[PDB]
């Protein structure tokens, strides 16, 4: 069993915790309880290989913004999450991307761009704009809903594949 | 330069690390032993977060610190004094100017705010995942509500208001799937006809599915509070470990029911059909990764009353002997193959709990509570980490639900199974062994013949599922 | 090569039974243990000048899985039947453990030893003479052990191996 250290990052309220708990427990969390730092484990077979995912669920609130280096050092791959009905969260993505690159001193960190809350009709970030950003980073873009499960396994397991091929 | 710290005289968590108060294992450090003050300092450390440590500590701390004392210590940790103005600040103020307060601002940003946030994260995890401390001590809950509800200042405000609400919700206290569950399967017994339900009249696929849902629910209900301190072995085990004991008693009852179905079928041909059907149920248990169910069957086949039934075993088809042999081999060599298989499958699964219990008990019995160093007694934290590695493995398999539909009548049938009736254990297991001797006597006594007891067809419908439109 | 003996520890739970094997297998002189470690229950020993391998099954903590006892016991060639000297009920349980072992092994003469275990400083309630009389009525040895000082631990296991060798 190979162990993979995944970290979920992004602005406050975009659904990092709901995405993680949907993956772990198959349950959608309706409450908005701001995270400080949580961790989860999941044994799962991906492409015929059993592994153990360690998932770090991080704080999006700006009051915690000075405490990120410590978790970025440990992570192998990062889900960079924004909400497709929140343009500011999409603009915040590049700050996370650049901080991860600085901390890990690398241009080539496994990442996936995630546009969450795709169950909501009132979109303000178009798929094309996010896809353009993902291409500029060399990473895939996956739209998800923590509410319906759409794309959730695809997002996490794509990140595993990118750590595996790194 | 490093930040200066409060004087250790006014703030106890600024004492320097030494081998008299903390010992590390040989990239965050791993603690082997320490004083409770040093453990709490590292639990809420300003340089890094340690979510594993938070779970380990909150799962195991009651063996070295009472809940009331833990709360006092983290409140003490939270209340960090701010440094005095520096010489440069002093000179600015003397000239009527605003000081830069560079060192004060850095100490707030890089010491106070991370430590305070990490104290709140301990409180949040304590309330969300270890709430039994507060259910069992109402005064402890009052103190936690008071502490959280009087934290001032806007940097912590979002988490203070959130934790307040989480506490109130916990005081008065839904699944979505990738696919649809398969259709419920029926054999001789038809829906609603609970009076005909039995081993051979329910569909063997649906027996395995409904027992798996029941055994999964029982597995998922066991909390760490039922395990730490080996409390399921002590005199108050019924009070402290009720979900674990309910889970084990279900497993014992099903094993005894399998044994009773076998030895109360006196006709040889009918008994062969009973044993074959139980091995088919075992096959579906294996397909479902219900290892508790697998071993319920293996235990029944290796019991004294069943194991000796050579005339029955001789007629079991070779492919079914092979299935049973493979399942038996999971237990051989101290569960070597079971452990490897559990670590390779794709959950959901139902683990066998017994190995976890033995390993927790032996870890607690085989390691000392304290380590003596330089005249000091340090809490042996490596021992608690080993226990929490086991409870963490247990919890990891508790997350994933089965995509199977409940059948309320079949569920109730297996919930109400009571093979022993009013008999005590020794009387009942002697009865089963005497039945075994009756139906297949010890050589050289001749093998008798017995009349059939089942009026319905014995042919199995098999264990491959069907799918109409 | 060398003979391997499959030994099984049986007895009431909650009264320190696991200390017997832990102290044997332990780094005798460092009080530490990881039971999850592959072969934390195998030990090479020299008994009367003959080297052998002990494989010890101690399912301590699984006592409530009473329908698994037959299966676990079936794996054994020799048995340590353990009670606590401050728990009379665990001593009264011994008769039924022995009867169950005889049935599982289908023999009236199964190698076994009676072990009286001192698991704490609470007052003894089973006197030596009571347990000696019980062991003599069964035709088996009696060994008393301390769960804290390792006294008697090697004697309990080596005596059982001699019972197997002399069966
Ligand atoms: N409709 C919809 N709501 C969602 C989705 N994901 C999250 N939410 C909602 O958005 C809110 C915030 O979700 P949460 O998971 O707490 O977000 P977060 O990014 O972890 N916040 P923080 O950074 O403070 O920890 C919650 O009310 C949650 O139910 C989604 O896919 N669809
Ligand atoms: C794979 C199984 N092996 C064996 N089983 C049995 N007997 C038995 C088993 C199942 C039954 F349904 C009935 Cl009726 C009897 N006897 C044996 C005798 C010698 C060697 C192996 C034996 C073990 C899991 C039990
Ligand atoms: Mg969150
Ligand atoms: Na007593």
């Amino acid at each position: 069993m190979t162990e993979y250290k995944l970290v979920v990052v992004g602005a406050g309220g975009v659904g990092k915790s709901a995405l993680t708990i949907q993956l772990i427990q198959n349950h959608f969390v309706d409450e908005y309880d701001p995270t400080i730092e949580d961790s989860y484990r999941k044994q799962v077979v991906i492409d015929g290989e059993t592994c153990l995912l360690d998932i770090l669920d991080t704080a999006g609130q700006e009051e915690a913004s000075a405490m990120r280096d410590q978790y970025m050092r440990t992570g192998e791959g990062f889900l960079c999450v924004f909400a497709i009905n929140n343009t500011k969260s999409f603009e915040d993505i590049h700050q996370y991307r650049e901080q991860i690159k600085r901390v890990k001193d690398s241009d080539d960190v496994p990442m996936v761009l995630v546009g969450n809350k795709c169950d909501l009709a009132a979109r303000t970030v178009e798929s094309r704009q996010a896809q353009d950003l993902a291409r500029s980073y060399g990473i895939p873009y996956i739209e998800t809903s923590a509410k319906t499960r759409q794309g959730v396994e695809d997002a996490f397991y794509t990140l595993v594949r990118e750590i595996r091929q790194h | 330069g490093q930040m200066r710290l409060p004087s250790a005289d006014v703030y106890r968590f600024a004492e320097p690390d030494s081998e008299e108060n903390i010992i590390f294992e040989e990239g965050i450090p791993i603690i082997k032993a320490g004083t409770v003050i040093k453990l709490i300092e590292r639990l809420t450390y300003h340089m890094y977060a340690d979510p594993n440590f938070v779970r380990t500590f909150l799962t195991t701390y009651r063996s070295f610190c009472k809940p009331q004392e833990l709360l006092s210590l983290i409140i003490e940790r939270f209340e960090i004094p701010e440094p005095e103005p520096t010489e440069a600040d002093r000179i600015a103020i003397e000239n009527g100017d605003q000081p830069l307060s560079a060192e004060l601002k850095r100490f707030r940003k890089e010491y106070i705010q991370p430590v305070q946030l990490r104290v709140l994260n301990v409180c949040r995890h304590w309330v969300e995942h270890h709430f039994y401390d507060f259910e069992r001590d109402a005064y402890l809950l009052q103190r936690m509500e008071e502490f959280i509800g009087t934290v001032r200042g806007k940097a912590m405000k979002k988490w203070v208001e959130s934790i307040t609400k989480i506490i109130q919700r916990k005081k008065i206290a839904n699944i979505t799937f990738q696919s649809s569950p398969p259709t419920v399967e029926w054999h001789i017994s038809r829906p609603g006809h609970i009076e005909t339900f039995d081993l051979l009249t329910l569909h063997p696929i649906e027996i395995a599915r409904q027992l798996t849902l029941l055994e999964s629910d029982l597995y998922r209900a066991v909390q760490p509070s039922e395990l730490v301190g080996s409390v399921w072995t002590k005199e108050d085990k019924e009070i402290n470990s009720p979900n674990l004991l309910k889970m084990i008693r279900h497993t014992t009852n099903l094993t005894l029911w399998f044994e009773k179905c076998i030895v109360e079928t006196e006709n040889l041909e009918e008994r062969v059909a009973v044993v074959s059907r139980i091995i088919e149920i075992l096959q579906v248990f294996q397909e479902l990764n219900n290892f508790n169910g697998v071993l319920e069957v293996v235990s029944a086949m290796n019991s004294s009353p069943v194991y000796r039934l050579d005339h029955t075993f001789e007629q079991i088809p070779s492919r079914q002997k092979k299935i049973l042999e493979e399942a038996h081999e999971l237990s051989e060599d101290h569960y070597k193959k079971y452990l490897a298989k559990l670590r390779s499958i794709n959950p959901p699964c139902v683990p066998f709990f017994g190995i976890y219990l033995t390993n927790i008990l032996k870890t607690e019995e085989g390691n000392p509570e304290v380590l003596k160093r330089h005249g000091k007694e340090l809490i042996n934290f490596s021992k608690r980490r080993k226990v929490a590695e086991i409870t963490g493995e247990i919890q990891q398999y508790q997350n994933q639900p089965y995509c199977l539909r409940v059948e309320s009548d079949i569920k109730r049938f297996f919930e109400n199974l009571n093979p022993m009736g009013n008999s005590m254990e020794k009387e009942f297991t002697d009865y089963l062994f005497n039945k075994s001797l009756e139906i297949e006597p010890r050589n050289p006594k001749p093998l008798p013949r017995f009349p059939k007891k089942y009026s319905y067809p014995l042919k199995s419908p098999g264990v491959r599922p069907s799918n109409p439109r």
